[PDB]
């Protein structure tokens, strides 16, 4: 679904803690499986969000079929599941908003406003 | 809106 030609960061269990957990950035992470129609539908919008958010918010994706352990670690019971990783990287909240590029970016900016205002206080 | 995991 994704490749080096896009701004979506491929997240394996072999870089997750490093790229995401030990990161001061806001992170959006999609947990998917490539055979899942709802996940395929989301792919273009996810890329659009990642590109729009370049250098502002980190946007990742995990094949939680190929890596079910990581999928299990975050209680992923379906695809696509989108998690938002804010100030506290151990309470990532679930996104249940629209799946358009704009909806994702709107949610991304809201979460970002919160991370920054947390920094301030 | 979602495919169940296995
Ligand atoms: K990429
Ligand atoms: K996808």
């Amino acid at each position: 679904l994704y490749s080096s030609s896009d701004d979506v960061i491929e997240l394996t269990p072999s870089n997750f803690n490093r790229e995401v957990i030990q990161s001061d950035s806001l992170w959006l992470v999609e947990f998917y499986a490539p055979w899942c129609g709802h996940a395929q539908r989301l792919t273009p919008e996810w890329k659009k969000a990642a590109t729009a958010l370049k250098d502002v918010v980190k946007v990742g994706a995990v094949d939680a079929d190929k890596h079910h352990s990581l999928g299990g670690q975050y209680g992923v019971q379906g695809f696509p599941t989108i998690k938002i990783f804010g100030s506290n990287k151990n309470r990532p909240e679930d996104y249940q908003g629209g799946r358009t590029g704009e909806a994702i970016v709107d949610a991304a900016l809201s979460a970002l406003r919160q991370l920054v205002k947390d920094r301030l206080g | 809106e979602v495919c169940p995991a296995g």
